[PDB]
């Protein structure tokens, strides 16, 4: 939706620079490379933040991004089933065949037996 | 998805309700209106026999027997049973209403109170009196619960693999002991 | 009832006084007992409606439960020819009562011998069945293995 | 003439008298020029629900019957103690019975009789279509909280003891490697002490991949959800009760001088007065003025409103549903007073209820497309509330980091 | 490294030349995780038989 897309693009950088300034209080650019990679599960490694708790929070945010990718794969597995067509048409009981709309047309051959059958039918007159 | 129960029971059209097997029992209350309805029904006679074999004496006993999984399904009135289900709780109703009728006061023929009571009941339907009675102590006083969801993770699910944790740990203790002993030897 | 003869009052969620009435009847035990026509106390939807109705029509009454718990249906008794109305319907049609306020259905079988009011609560029929949760975890590492 | 209960038609451009399964219903137009007279006797033929009902009753108790449409007034109301409409036609001895769409209340019963009701009905409220949103708030449901922290502490303790026995270090090492197992992310993997501990973390990864497969499947399962709501909860709702707040939900339809009209008037006077601006042209105008935006709330007989909602293109809706029906009464067959026919007609209609024949009539007179198939397209990561709660947890973590850094600075010196 | 991107396995990651190439493999991992999500969902779909 470009919103869930765009929010992480800023959250990753702001938390990375936050931990970078934290380490500066007692590596910045390397920390940026690191945060981007660890979000993306990159084959690109570097050094962790200097303190223990800063990298603790980093790993918490890592678990967060893990939940993010879990949500993404779940949503795709969902969209699989959700985008199924109206693939169900039954014999002569479905209400659609009884309340006709100009989206569908049901035709037969003129002067045919089917026409006899449908004509001498009591409560299918609208359909007929 | 594969391990989903046979969670589908509809009104009186499902073939299961028509070809009864001793896996299910459908019971009612003896001498009840439902018995009349099912008796004077042409092509439900097999069902009617199998039902007449196992009926009960009162509604509460049947409710209890269903709670104890002795009786598999119950066919009774709609208001009583709907309240009993939504309220007690963890019981559910399935299917659509079919023998749509009403309740009513009764009287021997020719009492003027009949002509009076009918007007009274209508007047009472107009003033919302019945509505506030219902809202008072028929509905809205229950275990109001939502629909179903798939199963979640539990401890019995984790136990089968937590064993490999402790088993691997004790094996690793023994293994590091013997490996250090061997490195001490050769 | 409480030992004082009545049964103690109570209050609704809004602290409203729940109406109650003294209603005699059953043996306190229907399956096994000689009989014990003991005083009880009743209160219910129907009881509220009865109260309002009476206040609207200047009655005076006494409620008593039925003798054998059954609603009512037609039957031909044994060792006779006269087919008889069972249970509560019979307790009305014989002379033991002048009215039947209860959840009574409406159908022509009854409507031959009784007069019915207009309906005071519409409904239908339906089925009840138990709800079951259980998951299907079983040797999770092994079932696809 | 009404909604599917009674329909009229031109007879038959092919046959002179109209098709099978239909009854000839005469109309008497009297709206021509007033020069001499014309009782407009046209033979049309009528069909519908109540028509079938009476066609079965007549064979059950042996009537014969003409059929006779009406002009002066739609249904009937009291007028200076006089009645127009069908009730008027009944009290003036011009007809024993009236059929079709007819309600039951007190005031009519005071002057005419009534059969046993054969379709329950009442008041209801139809509004524009509704929409749903995301139901789940946090994706912790795939496991119990107890499951979660039990696994947590078990893993932490086993890690600590594995370190303490492998030394026989660097707590960060064990913690970060464990979290990498559970999250499958890239971690600063230090201290790869080559011993049995390696077999230990191999079994660790076994457990971790099994647990992650379980978690992804569980989230795929719990992803199934739906939602819906309607922003009105009865005639007692503040909007109707107080129709002068900032929000003007307005123009309640209520085709005048029917029944719901007089019920409203006898219960909610100010609602009537403010409702003076309404819709006046049947049900088609109601549906239209609802579709455009000319109004938002309609009030009429539920028996026709639920049908109209059923056989409707797209999906409009009524208020919350059947549980919202006010002053539930039923249709009837109004016959003259004290006639002997009453008992027999009643018993016959009950007979029909018995043998399961109203099922057929409901089956092929009263069904709709959208009166079924309750579902919705599931909610993707459009949940701003769920993600906002997770982000609030993240910010709380940031604050905890700040405070523990301050505390470490305090504990150092 | 490419095969590790497509398979998400542990690989002998040599030559981590620190330049724009790192941004390149970052986009690589973006594509790889999207493709793997697609593959797992597709297998979940095709599993019905
Ligand atoms: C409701 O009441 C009004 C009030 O009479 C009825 O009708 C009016 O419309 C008729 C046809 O155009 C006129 O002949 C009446 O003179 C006129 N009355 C007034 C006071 O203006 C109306 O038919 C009734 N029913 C409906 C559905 O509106
Ligand atoms: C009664 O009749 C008068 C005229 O005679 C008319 O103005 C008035 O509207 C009528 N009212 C009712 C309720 O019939």
């Amino acid at each position: 939706q470009s919103t869930l897309w765009l929010l992480v693009g800023l959250s990753v950088h702001v938390v990375a620079v936050m931990l970078y300034l934290l380490d500066r209080f007692s590596t910045l650019s390397s920390a940026m490379w690191f945060s981007w990679g660890v979000l993306l599960n990159s084959g690109i490694g570097e050094g962790a933040p200097r303190s223990f708790s800063a990298r603790i929070l980093g790993m918490v945010w890592a678990g967060f991004a893990m939940i993010i990718v879990a949500s993404y794969t779940a949503n795709l597995a969902a969209f699989l089933v959700l985008d199924r067509p109206e693939e169900r048409i039954t014999g002569i009981n479905d209400p659609r065949l009884r309340n006709p709309s100009d989206k569908f047309i049901y035709a037969t051959v003129k002067q045919s037996s089917v026409d006899i059958y449908f004509r001498r039918q009591v409560c299918l007159s609208t359909m007929y | 998805v594969l391990d989903r129960p046979e969670e589908r029971i509809t009104g009186i059209n499902d073939p299961r309700l028509r070809n009864p097997s001793d896996k299910f029992i459908y019971a009612t209350v003896k001498q009840s209106s439902v018995d009349i309805y099912f008796r004077r029904q042409v092509c439900l006679s097999t069902m009617y026999r199998h039902m007449e074999k196992h009926n009960y004496e009162s509604a509460a006993e049947a409710i209890q027997a269903v709670r104890d999984n002795k009786l598999h399904a119950f066919i009774w009135d709609s208001a009583v049973l709907e309240f009993e289900a939504s309220q007690k709780c963890d019981l559910v109703t399935t299917g659509e209403l079919f023998f749509r009728s009403g309740f009513g006061i009764g009287m021997r023929k020719d009492s003027p109170w009949k002509q009076q009571v009918s007007l009274s009941i209508l007047k009472s339907h107009e003033n919302g009196f019945m509505e506030d009675l219902d809202k008072t102590w028929v509905r809205y006083q229950e275990c109001d619960s939502r629909s179903n969801a798939p199963a979640t993770l539990t401890f019995e699910n984790m136990a089968g693999v937590f064993m490999l944790v402790a088993g691997g740990i004790v094996a690793g203790i023994f293994l590091i002991f013997i490996e250090i002993a061997y490195k001490r030897h050769k | 009832t409480m030992s004082d003869g009545t049964c103690k009052e109570e209050f609704t969620v809004n602290g409203d006084p729940v109406k109650k009435v003294i209603c005699t009847g059953p043996n306190d035990t229907s399956p096994g007992s000689p009989r014990h026509t003991v005083p009880q106390c009743c209160y219910g939807f129907c009881i509220d409606l009865l109260i309002k109705l009476a206040r609207t029509m200047q009655f005076t009454y006494e409620v008593h439960l039925v003798a054998d718990g059954k609603f009512g249906t037609q039957e031909r008794v044994q060792n006779s020819n006269k087919k008889e109305w069972n249970g509560m319907m019979g307790e009305l049609l014989s002379g033991q009562a002048d009215m039947i306020v209860a959840p009574l259905t409406i159908n022509n079988e009854r409507a031959q011998y009784i007069e019915f009011s207009k309906p005071f609560k519409y409904q239908g029929l339906t089925i009840l069945v138990k709800k079951e949760i259980p998951r299907s975890t079983l040797d999770s590492f092994m079932q696809p293995f | 003439e009404e909604a599917p209960f009674v329909i009229v038609e031109s007879v038959d451009p092919l046959s002179g008298t109209c098709m099978r399964n239909t009854v000839p219903c005469q109309k008497r137009i009297i709206s021509e020029n007033k020069t001499d007279e014309e009782p407009g006797y046209i033979k049309k033929c009528c069909k519908g629900f109540c028509i079938d009902i009476l066609k079965k009753i007549s064979k059950s108790v042996k009537f014969t019957y003409d059929l006779y449409l009406v002009t002066n007034g739609k249904h009937g109301k009291k007028i200076n103690g006089t009645w127009n409409g069908m009730i008027g036609e009944v009290v003036m001895k011009r007809a024993y019975m009236a059929v079709g769409s007819l309600t039951i209340n007190e005031e009519r019963s005071e002057v005419v009789d009534f059969s046993v009701p054969f379709i329950e009905t009442g008041i209801s409220v139809m509004v524009s279509r509704s929409n749903g949103t995301v139901s789940p708030s946090a994706f912790l449901e795939p496991f119990s909280a107890d499951v979660w922290v039990m696994m947590f502490v078990m893993l932490l303790i086993v890690s600590a003891v594995a370190v303490f026995v492998f030394e026989y270090f660097t707590i960060g090492k064990a913690i970060w490697l464990l979290w990498g197992l559970v999250f499958n992310n890239s971690v600063p993997v230090q201290n790869p002490k080559g011993t049995t501990s390696k077999i230990m973390v191999s079994v660790w990864a076994f457990f971790a991949v099994i647990f992650l497969a379980s978690y992804t499947a569980n989230l795929a399962a719990f992803m199934i959800q739906e939602e819906y709501v309607d922003q009105v909860s009865g005639l007692s709702d503040k909007k109707f009760q107080r129709p002068n707040d900032f929000s003007p939900p307005f123009r309640f339809g209520t085709v005048p001088n029917g029944s719901t009209e007089r019920n409203i008037r006898n219960n909610y006077a100010e609602m009537h007065a403010y409702m003076g601006k309404f819709n006046q042209r049947g049900v088609d105008d109601a549906l239209l003025s609802l579709k455009t935006g000319k109004l938002d709330a309609f009030i009429y007989d539920a028996a026709v409103l639920n049908y109209m909602a059923g056989r409707d293109e797209g999906c409009k809706l009524v208020t919350i549903g059947s549980g919202k029906v006010f002053a539930s009464t039923g249709y009837g067959i109004a016959i003259q007073k004290d006639s002997g026919w009453k008992r027999q007609v009643d018993l016959a209609i009950l007979q029909l209820f018995g043998d399961g024949e109203m099922e057929e009539l409901e089956a092929c007179w009263l069904t709709g497309i959208c009166h079924n198939e309750k579902n919705e397209v599931m909610s993707s990561q459009l949940d701003i509330d769920n993600m906002a709660g997770v982000f609030y947890m993240l910010g709380a973590a940031m604050a905890l980091s700040l405070i523990t850094f301050i505390c470490e600075h305090l504990f150092y010196w």
